[PDB]
């Protein structure tokens, strides 16, 4: 695998250091690296493809060297180098995407493809260099057994899940209470509704709260948090719990009372924010728990207490809410986030060739039910081929 | 500026202070040197030194 | 190349006036089939490079080191077959010779074999040095057979103890190479695919046209190749057979060894006169099984190798220039009488 | 124009390497490729400016070199070369604004400037030098007719357009169906509304449909899609088409059914999507189709029946929606993003200097006109523009 | 400082570069830069740690130099190398973490730990090299006095605030008129709300106005300007401005009309765009002000004219509003943003290891406290320790 | 590729300057050229065909040289020669034909066969010569990304489309007004009428407008613009809008008054006439706008006044219309024109082999078809297809 990795950072500060004009010695250290590389390979042989609608297609090796002589680099010297080096890229292109489509429930970690599984070998191993490429890194640092780490803006870490919970309500729905939430990516929104506007409440305070479980733990998370969950701030016609009518949502917003937020691990608080909105860090955390209230307003003006009976029919709905983003954050496994390419090039070089559904993946590499079960299985498979879309994405893009 | 004459006598010399030399320009030298007193003022304003 | 000087001192008047020396390449591709004549011309081209090709300096009193030498030898010590290692001698010569030898052949691109000597392993470990720089490219294939065959048997495999089975060659693609695939220890291993590679990359096209075969930074003055052939040789020091053999055996290589921090001057050395040298020649050069060969007496390889102090010689100006001059004249000979040539027969048809 | 790019990465990795201590053998490699450059120099002549605010500053070469001597740097030679490469960075300023302003119809793609125009000479071509800075990466391989691509996290593709369309509509606009939506950067957001709460309409179903055509394709797409358009979901007023008068607009939501979501290249359906929220994979696509319908609730509360009756006056309006995010996509042609300054320095640098207005980029650099009309012309002028506000970032910022 | 530094590029290039089966030679320039290094250390020792809950462990020195084994790397040699390496590792954290935590009001922008002090001694300096990370390149920029600059992706100007503005009001806020807004992080969301429609204004038009000033000057703004403020487009019930009570926000939203936004600088107008949605460049600012006006429909269909009567009372309350985002921008001085980690990374150290509060910081290094008092001390500790949690994450995430 | 197009020149150049008679002399520099091919190909092996009904073919190597002895040429010489000509011209069809019916939409531009994909090869490249046939002159110029462009007479840049557009309809059909026109090749004409004689139209002149969007831009374009559209001046019965039924126009001509023809390119108008018949120069364009006006005559004689009643049955229909041919233009695409056989050429190929419909052109080259969509793959293949179709003719017609 290494090994694998090379051959691209060889083939790209290749495709980029060596040009009509430069100096020999600013590429003296690199042009060796490379002649080393057509050597043990020459005389081997290669198959990639084979699955679903992926074409078979075998290489070969016959290459000469390079001239080590000249002072300068004339347009002529190039030209028969790129020559050479067409030939690798249309060859690791197929070989990634051949390796980026197998999975494997047993073995998931290591390599699948008749084409790398050759490559582990021992006598290739001649080729390893520079591993500065953030994903390398880490695939190397976690074979070692030692802490990893990845960087994600907007990570994706909360499946997709819209839903509610009447903690009172009747078949009228016309006086309900209870919350509703949309978590999705990095973000939740979460509103608790009281159509009573805790006129019999003790305190006149309704006491809501939500709690989010992530299916990893997020470290060095920079986090927005504001009041009010705009997506719920509007009328609805929603549909019961059971599916049999619909019920009307009328909502009118105070400003969440009492707000708590705690970032847990393992049960016990690390973070925790009591109204703070703005920017906030939650250091360490695989656990969000949102509380809030709605506390019915003690003095109201003629217009608002108009919106507030003592008696039903309840035709405003108090509500009370907050939003979360998570803008950054680290995870020692990899994720799905707003900036990096890794999911949408597993997904699309799996559709392009349309390759089946395998034991390992949920059908099309759907996000939201890969991190719902998220798998020690579905990880290990998911780092291989996320690393391999990283090394391929420094020379095809 | 300078010039490291230990290292030119080693390097070889580029021109570089023929050049200098040629178009004058302010220059010095460095290391060990023959020094010579001279004295009827005269050879001052002759410049000889030049 | 900064270690020369360059300076004018003459004017010219803009009466000055000179006649193109017309340097048109090959034209005529005798490399593909008149094996006849280009052995006549590589015997010419080199002894042309011996002529040219320094004589070397301050090596270290012939007898002094012989005499270290049987100290750490023990020579007569069971073994029949006495007297055959230190025939060695003349080395005062014997390495200017191998020293000499060894280029021109490289320019001249001629290609050539060995006065082996199975016995005198020595001579041998010695040989390993030689693959380790000079491109094996140009060494007809055969005296390569001789020469590692007689490595691997005599050597390695049995005093590292691997295969015992001494090795068995029919005639397949590179015995001294496959060696690798089956042996466990890196340092030997690397030594293996360098020296079955190092193919004196085939690829240049400088100051204006001129394929001159080039060779490994790396070898250059990278060196370490020396470093890492020693490193290798480091840890080749075990059982199998009688003892007078690995004492013996092991001692030489040792003398390989220390000399290494040396050894290593010898790279640098070659590495700037051919890469030198070679820049002054017009007529291109494509690697050829040349007809006839060239013998080379481990017995100087040997001398040259252990044998070279802090000495420090190169190419005389003047000494290059007459160098140009000559390929130069020949060359506007060549292409000029085929010019002649041709304009006549052509006449002739008409 | 390559060489242009080595002029600075010989600056950058200079005042970056260059530091007083530093041991020589880490630029040694380096010290060479910069000497080199001042030779090819010295002895020209440049001059940059001369258009609208811009100064007309003259340049003359004749510089010495570095000494090669030492094992380590002493502060001394430092200040030395620090005052030579002070002359080179507010030189290249001067060489980037200058050939960051003018625009070609004809050759858009070829160098301007008097300053650039001596540079592509082949004289000077002996600079060349390390080019892995992304976009010099892709200025290369597409010189020689290959295939491109870029990196944008919230990619700015849709034109600026905020709109609606009456499928029926009466002068009172009482009872109108229609779609509204703004799509706008990396987002769409559409809702379809019906004042009848399809009461007469087959199936009680009533049928929307947004169609949005890129004007570049983009593929490794990855996407949010989320049921509502908040944007759409509060009272309004609003012009009529004509412009004559004011409608009113007064949402309740329900949720859309039957959405598809059809990413399409070149009329077939590349990637379709049914009904699936959260992050989806749009693999390459030239349009986005997304398609959902108000379905009348076949069983109603009290509350929720009283919002719609058999007849008129209609007074809550049934309304459906999606939202729809590129997160991150690539794109053969370079665009305007979240992330990257490219757009901002090109147009800084204009608007700072007084810049006429040209033959081929819209007044004020404006990304919706520009984008709107991206004709090859202006893409050409802007990855010229853009590539040069890159290699002007490696230095100054 | 800078000494630190390299240390870390040191060891990243090394646990990146150093793998079993590169050639030398590819190292050899490297190899060298490092055994310099465990010179001039070995024999010094370390005092880290020793306040809040942070450790006081002591590090020594006593190692032997590297090898050269030719022709790439045996596996053997690594591990002994790797073992060295994890020592260094181990200490730059604690070095890091020891630098990371205090604070000084008078010299806040040099060393404080005992650690660090005795780096910036000349002995050391002899290690410094390839200062190419983003962070140390301004570093020293700022040192010799010139242009910095950093880039952020949605920039984190704005300290939260969030708020309103009663221009008319009464008792019974039953006819107000007046601004209430977000302002957080890179993004403003401003309403402007006349209960009476404009009914008695002149021209039928009420003015709007909102201006929010940045404590740091922002240059090469990309922005995207939005018409609405989704946010204040919702019923609301808020309290008065005394406390006192409760007042009824009950909107319905119209176009801005004539819109204008001006990026100002020190009170001149460096940007202006009128009526420009979508996206805009604010190429040098320090204030932000954004005019807008409600104009009475002058042609109202009758559900709309029904909602604006001409005399109270005044049941739907006329609002138009703009939202702005500021996607990218570069700042002279550090800042957080929705990307970098840096934020995230000092705060996260002092939370767990328990750090009190000092002198220089707010409580938790609250974002809003810190950008809102964004003394000349706070920004020097800032980048002080922001070049540091880079430096850091060079090798630990 | 290039290869290829030698191949032919050679040939050509070949069975031109080749003949009983003539001194050496004038060949010398030729005789070359020719030999150093046979060499390259001697001992390469080919094979062509095997697509539809296109017979497969293999061919082999194996000739003698030239007598480059000779004075003058003899007529046994030729004989010679012209039977190893035969051998390559019958070749060279075969190899034409065989990528002129492969398409492929990933990568349309490069060769298909496995015949060409073989030419490519670097070891055949040996035989580049004389590229002054303006097709090939410009697929260099594109593969070095430089400014293109060819020349045409009648060139086909219209879509065939023929309707109308009523602007003024009623069941009866007997009072309209609207627009009908023919857009076909290089041609448009169009006729705007008004069945009232602008009665009651303001000024009593109404006003038409005709825009046609070319697929490409074209420039120096020579253009006829004559007024009265003759297509368009005679008794019609139509169908419907609706194809329900048929309507009746009984036109009568008047000069359109106050004609505009507007050349813009992207939205700028680049050229403008006003009423200007003849010979007109557009420049540079993508569209083209064409207004004009029909205004009821002031001063009638008895005879045109009986056409044109205050009241219906209006039975005379005003009509104005206007006739523009462009003659001949360049354009940097490739477009079927007037005067080449490119796109006969392959069309013909195609049909004669009875070659399946492929995945990028529409059925049967279908010209409309594929110039409505002129996609960047359908225009790579065209020209790739267009340049193999020159080569051919230069030899086979
Ligand atoms: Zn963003």
């Amino acid at each position: 695998m290494d090994v694998l990795y090379s051959l691209s950072k060889t083939l790209k500060d290749a495709r980029d250091k060596i040009v009509e004009g430069t100096l020999y010695s600013n590429v003296s250290d690199l042009i060796q690296q490379f002649n080393q590389m057509i050597i043990t390979m020459n005389g081997n042989e290669f198959q990639t493809g084979g699955i679903g609608n992926l074409p078979i297609r075998n290489w070969n090796f016959d290459f000469g060297l390079l001239g080590t002589t000249l002072l300068n680099l004339d347009a002529n010297y190039v030209e028969t180098a790129r020559n050479t080096i067409d030939y690798f890229v249309d060859f690791v292109d197929n070989v990634c995407m051949d390796e980026m489509v197998r999975e494997s429930q047993r073995n998931g970690i290591a390599p699948q493809s008749d084409s790398l599984i050759k490559l582990s070998g021992i006598k290739f191993k001649r080729i390893n260099f520079d591993n500065s490429s953030e994903y390398i890194e880490n695939w190397n640092l976690q074979n070692r057994r030692q802490r990893t780490g990845f960087t994600f803006h907007k990570p994706n870490i909360f499946p997709y899940s819209a839903s509610f919970t009447l903690n009172r309500s009747q078949p009228a729905h016309d006086n309900l209470m209870g919350t509703m939430w949309l978590n999705a990516g990095s973000e939740i929104q979460v509103a608790g509704f009281d159509y009573s506007c805790a006129i019999n409440a003790p305190a006149n305070t309704q006491q809501f709260e939500h709690i989010v479980q992530l299916r990893r733990v997020l470290t060095t998370a920079t986090i927005t948090l504001l009041p009010d969950a705009e997506r719920f701030s509007f009328p609805r016609v929603i549909t019961s719990a059971d599916g049999a009518t619909t019920w009307y949502f009328n909502p009118v917003i105070l400003r969440p009372n009492n707000v708590e937020i705690e970032f847990l691990l393992n049960g016990q608080i690390i973070n925790t924010y009591q109204a703070r909105f703005g920017t906030i860090i939650a250091r360490n955390f695989d656990t969000i728990r949102l509380s809030f209230q709605l506390m019915r307003p003690p003095n109201m003006t003629p217009a608002v207490a108009a919106l507030f009976p003592n008696a039903q029919p309840f035709e405003h709905h108090a509500t009370v809410g907050l939003t979360l983003r998570i803008e950054s954050a680290v995870c020692e496994s990899v994720l799905a986030d707003a900036s990096e390419t890794m999911l949408a090039n597993v997904t699309s070089v799996r559709q392009e060739y349309a390759i089946p559904v395998g034991p390992v993946f949920p059908p099309g590499m759907n996000w939201t039910d890969l991190i719902t079960n998220y798998s020690p299985s579905r990880e290990d498979n998911l780092q291989r081929v996320f690393t391999v879309a990283s090394i391929r994405s420094m020379l095809v893009k | 500026q300078q010039i490291n004459l230990e290292e030119l006598m080693r390097t070889g010399d580029y021109a570089q202070i023929t050049n200098m030399l040629l178009n004058n320009q302010p220059v010095a030298l460095v290391g060990a040197l023959p020094f010579v007193t001279d004295s009827s003022v005269i050879s001052l304003i002759a410049k000889l030194d030049a | 190349d900064v270690n020369y000087i360059l300076n004018m001192d003459r004017n010219l008047p803009s009466t000055a006036r000179y006649i193109r020396p017309n340097l048109l390449q090959d034209r005529l591709n005798l490399h593909d089939n008149f094996e006849s004549l280009w052995d006549t011309i590589t015997t010419s081209n080199y002894i042309l490079a011996r002529s040219v090709v320094p004589d070397l300096k301050e090596l270290v009193s012939t007898e002094a080191q012989i005499q270290k030498m049987s100290q750490d030898l023990q020579l007569e010590a069971l073994t029949i077959q006495s007297e055959t290692q230190f025939l060695t001698g003349i080395n005062s010569q014997a390495a200017n010779d191998c020293f000499k030898t060894l280029i021109a052949a490289m320019l001249s691109q001629r290609t050539m074999s060995l006065d082996f000597v199975t016995t005198n392993y020595m001579s041998l470990i010695s040989g390993m040095w030689l693959l380790t720089v000079v491109p094996n490219d140009m060494f007809i294939r055969e005296s390569l057979v001789a020469c590692q065959l007689a490595i691997v048997n005599t050597i390695i495999y049995p005093a590292f103890g691997m295969q015992r089975m001494h090795y068995r060659n029919g005639d397949p693609q590179t015995p001294f190479q496959i060696a690798e695939q089956q042996i466990q220890n890196f340092q030997v291993a690397n030594w293996l695919h360098f020296v079955n590679n190092n193919q004196f990359r085939q690829v240049v096209i400088d100051g204006v046209l001129n394929q001159v075969l080039n060779d490994n930074i790396r070898d250059g003055h990278v060196i370490n190749q020396l470093m890492e052939a020693l490193m290798q040789l480091s840890r080749q020091q075990f059982p199998t057979m009688p003892v007078d053999y690995k004492r013996s055996i092991q001692r030489g290589i040792l003398l390989l060894s220390n000399r290494l921090g040396q050894l290593v001057d010898l790279t640098r050395l070659l590495a700037y006169n051919y890469e030198t040298l070679m820049a002054c020649v017009t007529m291109n050069m494509q690697h050829v099984q040349t007809l006839t060969t060239e013998k080379l007496q481990l017995t100087s390889v040997t001398s040259l190798c252990m044998l070279i102090g802090n000495a420090t010689v190169i190419p005389s100006p003047q000494t290059l220039f007459h160098y140009y001059n000559v390929n130069v004249n020949f060359h506007s000979n060549y292409n000029e009488r085929i010019n002649d040539a041709v304009a006549i027969i052509t006449a002739a048809n008409r």
